[PDB]
């Protein structure tokens, strides 16, 4: 996250870490199995760090728990980024508490101008490498499709959409992929892809989670 | 040493944090930088080892 800020601790309590090693990727707790990614986050092997806040140290409210089921879209599009959103089934269920809980699923598409959270552990510098321990969020507007589609000319499907800032310097950015924008108590996106990290005309694109409700209902139904 | 391990090092537009190597040919080694997921160029390999051999 460029040009946020220290999230106070445990107060973004959906977030996660994905961890293969190390983190590579966010995550958002959907319900007390479930785990909302981006698609070009798989790996066939994740371990889920809920209730984190310094992901270096051990603060004494973690829960590790290993992914059971890893289940990319069937049809996410690796050259595109099309569907780049993938849903990860906890091997026991999350314990609801206060630094670990859920956020809901959207109940209509994202609304231009809504001011929006975004959180993660990725990269805080526009230019070279400044990872942080402490979970940065960054407050964002939702921005028109006019917008999005003239940043991105023929990249923007009706899958995705821009949240951030025309003048650069705030933005999401490597290591926040699949992490939340979350706006109104709504999961409305997945950090997903972006020319850059918050340079001008070039917000994030992020993945329209309103769109794989159904997917999201039918798999959960599946692997129950 | 083939000649795409004189690229630099690309990140790519997607946001993941993957750890890979790549051939710094300057400093004549294996470095590890920040892969962000997808549109790898070549001078992008998944152990040290693997950068070894080729560059
Ligand atoms: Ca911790």
């Amino acid at each position: 996250i460029v040009g946020g800020y220290n999230c106070e601790e445990n107060s973004v309590p959906y977030q996660v870490s994905l961890n293969s090693g190390y983190h590579f990727c966010g995550g958002s707790l959907i319900n007390e199995q479930w785990v909302v990614s981006a698609g070009h986050c798989y790996k066939s092997r994740i371990q889920v760090r809920l209730g984190e806040h310094n992901i270096e140290v051990l603060e004494g409210n973690e829960q590790f728990i290993n992914a059971a089921k890893i289940i990319r879209h069937p049809q996410y599009d690796r050259d595109t980024l099309n569907n780049d959103i993938m849903l990860i089934k906890l091997s026991s269920r999350a314990v609801i508490n206060a630094h670990v809980s859920t956020i809901s699923l959207p109940t209509a598409p994202p609304a231009t101008g809504t001011k929006c959270l975004i959180s993660g552990w990725g990269n805080t510098a526009s230019s070279g490498a400044d990872y942080p321990d402490e979970l940065q969020c960054l407050d964002a507007p939702v921005l028109s499709q006019a917008k999005c589609e003239a940043s991105y000319p023929g990249k923007i499907t009706s899958n995705m959409f821009c949240v951030g800032f025309l003048e650069g310097g705030k933005d999401s950015c490597q290591g926040d992929a699949g992490g939340p924008v979350v706006c109104n108590g709504q999961l409305q996106g997945v950090v997903s892809w972006g020319d850059g990290c918050a340079q001008k005309n070039k917000p994030g694109v992020y993945t329209k989670v309103y769109n794989y409700v159904k997917w999201i209902k039918n798999t959960i139904a599946a692997n129950s | 040493r083939p000649d795409f391990c004189l690229e630099p090092p690309y990140t790519g537009p997607c946001k993941a944090r993957i750890i890979r190597y790549f051939y710094n040919a300057k400093a004549g080694l294996c470095q590890t930088f920040v892969y962000g997921g997808c549109r790898a160029k070549r001078n992008n390999f998944k152990s040290a080892e693997d950068c070894m051999r080729t560059c």
